[PDB]
């Protein structure tokens, strides 16, 4: 009459379909190991040029010497952009890793990480000059509320 | 009954969707790992053509080969000039590539221009007609000058003191006229190894052609145009050979805006290379009153503003002078806590900023 | 001073790329710059432009009740 | 030496600069340890 019509049916589907999420993750698996496995890092850092399609990249190589892959590999078409630094096989050159750009060890070293610790406070008779200093760099910083509000251009 | 077949039903169709999820993961795997197998070919321009099918590549700083193409390519698009791949493991030609765009130049045309139209350059009006008429309608209009039959000018020059509008007259030729626009500046083209900005000057001028319209847009043009360190004249009869090939069909136009055209080695100069000069001279007293009134036009502002008298005050100002002028009323506003803006505060930064262009030793310019 | 003095044409490459990249063509906001130098008399015309630097701020010779909170 | 990636802190991924033959992505031997190595540092390089 009713709940009898599918009794041998919901409780079989589900079970094979399982099995078979079961077997097809055991697979992605052993594929992404062997991706692991080929993935070992001596990779040749290297600038991208155009994409093309017949989605596909052209790289030069901190070599100078200049590749076309017929596939890019491990990253996706919309990540990359020309002018990127992407790490490649150290042979077959597909790239397989998108890397932070590094612009020189100079400009790193023209940051500042000690933070020295003079106080404004140290600092006698300039207080015009240090009122300016601060009006200019600081409250753009801080706020741009006060000019957005008045519509100007922080210094 | 119908709670337990639905929870079965809607487990069933959940299990189902993740199925096709880690479908989709097991394809990416796949294919990924198939892309793996793959391997990168060997980029290379090529040469003559000793036959139809031996070939003379030239591998992208590398050696010059003899090679053929692979068995079914086409033979005649095979000309002196093509990018092409190469299989490196015989070199034999394959896949013939567009051309180059070379990144350098990819951020030199992808680059934020900004918003600035014609209403927001002031006082230029006179220079803005000839910019426009160079630049933009000789692009827009070329079936005048093929009827007309007038080649026309290759290109301008601007120059005038620093902080008058060029370098704002190129924004808004940017900004305005829908093409690719070529945006340089001109130390960027420098570069330490051997022969590698010729090679960046000739790709620009090659990429210029490849996605016509374009503007070329070299600015600081003294950088590598100064009067006659090896590099930058070994780079500038480039650019001058780049130039002077300009056939009369291209949709292509260049402008270079500098502040010491005095220092601008005499062969721009010449007649057929940049014709057409522009002096953009430091803004009159009513062309200082419209840049104010641009500039300081969306300041929330209380009462009456005069403007004459600010123009008054302000003898011999740059735009820059005048858009400060603006900002350090503002600023001072700020520092009154004031939510608004009035004359007295135009008054201390119209002095402020003269106080500023007394240090500003201007030299006397002179031009070309 | 752009023509100087000549070889020092690098220097004047490297200052010209600091000039366009403090205003010209793209802007650059959010990135606040400060500089300092003695003889203000040598500089551009250029980088000594209202765009670029829009404060200038002169630091004086310290004056009796500046040298006194100075000791 | 450049760059450390240090993606996790548990794979650092420096990027090395060898002068006038290329620049690589590697990791340490099981020898050196993740606080020796600094950005820059001048760091020596297995041949293979
Ligand atoms: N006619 C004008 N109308 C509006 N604003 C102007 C005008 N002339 C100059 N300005 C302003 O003054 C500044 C001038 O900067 P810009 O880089 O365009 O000047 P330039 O003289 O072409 O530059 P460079 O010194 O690099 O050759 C900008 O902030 C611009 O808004
Ligand atoms: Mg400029």
């Amino acid at each position: 009459r009713l709940l009898d019509s599918e009794i041998k049916i919901m409780k079989s589907e589900v079970l094979r379909v399982t099995h078979e999420l079961q077997a097809m993750k055991d697979k992605i698996k052993e594929n992404s190991e062997k991706i692991k496995v080929n993935k070992t890092l001596p990779y040749l850092v290297s600038n991208v040029i155009e994409l093309l399609d017949v989605k596909c990249a052209v790289i030069k190589t901190s070599t100078r010497q200049t590749y076309f892959l017929p596939v890019i590999g491990l990253v996706d078409a919309e990540k990359l952009k020309p002018g990127d630094l992407v790490g490649v096989n150290k042979d077959s050159y597909l790239i397989l890793e998108t890397l932070p750009t590094e612009y020189d060890s100079r400009v790193k070293a023209m940051e500042v990480d000690e933070r020295p610790t003079e106080q404004y406070s140290d600092i006698g008779g300039l207080d015009k000059q240090i009122q300016e200093l601060v009006e200019a760099i600081v409250l753009p910083m801080n706020h741009k509320e006060k000019f957005e509000n008045l519509g100007i251009q922080p210094p | 009954k119908l709670l337990e077949h639905k929870e079965i039903d809607g487990r069933l169709k959940e299990l189902r969707e993740q199925l096709k999820e880690l479908t989709k993961q097991y394809e990416k795997s796949e294919n990924d790992l198939k892309a793996l197998q793959s391997v990168g070919q060997i980029v290379g321009e090529v040469l003559k053509q000793l036959t139809e099918e031996k070939f003379i590549v030239k591998a992208t700083n590398g050696p010059r080969y003899v090679v053929g193409c692979r068995r079914q390519l086409d033979k005649s698009k095979l000309k002196p000039g093509t990018r092409v791949a190469l299989d490196m493991t015989t070199l034999t030609i394959m896949r013939y590539l567009p051309r180059e765009v070379d990144p350098l130049v990819y951020n030199m045309s992808h680059e934020d221009p900004g918003n600035v139209s014609y209403s927001e350059i002031g006082g230029l009006s006179e220079q803005i007609r000839e910019l426009r008429e160079v630049i933009e309608l000789p692009l827009t209009n070329p079936e005048l000058f093929q009827r007309v039959g007038i080649i026309p000018p290759k290109g301008c020059l601007l120059y005038g003191p620093p902080g008058t509008g060029k370098t704002l007259l190129a924004r808004a030729v940017a900004s305005q006229l829908d093409c690719n626009f070529l945006k340089v500046v001109s130390s960027s083209i420098v570069d330490k190894y051997i022969g590698e900005s010729a090679r960046l000057i000739r790709e620009m001028f090659n990429y210029a052609r490849d996605h016509q319209p374009c503007i070329i847009f070299m600015d600081e043009i003294d950088a590598i145009g100064g009067r006659r360190d090896r590099e930058i004249q070994r780079t500038l009869m480039e650019l001058l050979n780049q130039m002077d090939g300009f056939d009369t069909l291209h949709r292509v136009k260049m402008i270079m805006a500098t502040n010491r055209p005095d220092t601008l080695d005499p062969a721009l100069l010449r007649p057929g290379r940049l014709d057409r000069k522009i002096h953009i001279d430091l803004p009159n007293e009513q062309a200082r009153l419209d840049i104010l009134k641009i500039h300081a036009g969306p300041i929330t502002k209380h009462g009456e503003i005069d403007y004459e008298a600010i123009v008054k005050l302000s003898d011999g100002f740059n735009g820059a002078d005048l858009r400060n002028v603006c900002t350090e009323a503002g600023m001072f506003a700020i520092r009154a806590d004031h939510d608004f803006v009035v004359q007295e505060d135009f008054m201390k930064a119209v002095r402020k900023v003269a106080d500023s262009k007394k240090l500003e030793s201007k030299l006397d310019y002179k031009p070309v | 001073k752009r023509f100087d003095s000549a070889g020092d044409r690098e220097v004047q490459r490297t200052m010209l790329e600091l000039l366009n990249q403090l205003d010209g063509f793209q802007p650059n906001t959010q990135v606040k710059v400060i500089a300092a130098t003695n003889r203000v008399d040598i500089l551009d015309p250029a980088l000594l432009r209202s765009g670029r630097l829009d404060r200038k701020i002169e630091f004086p010779m310290p004056n009796e009740e500046a040298r006194a909170r100075i000791m | 030496c450049t760059k450390i990636i240090n993606a996790d802190s548990e794979d650092p991924k420096y990027i090395i600069n060898v002068k006038q033959f290329a620049k690589f992505v590697v990791d340490l031997s099981d020898q050196v340890a993740p606080t020796d190595i600094e950005e820059g540092m001048r760091v020596g390089v297995d041949r293979n």
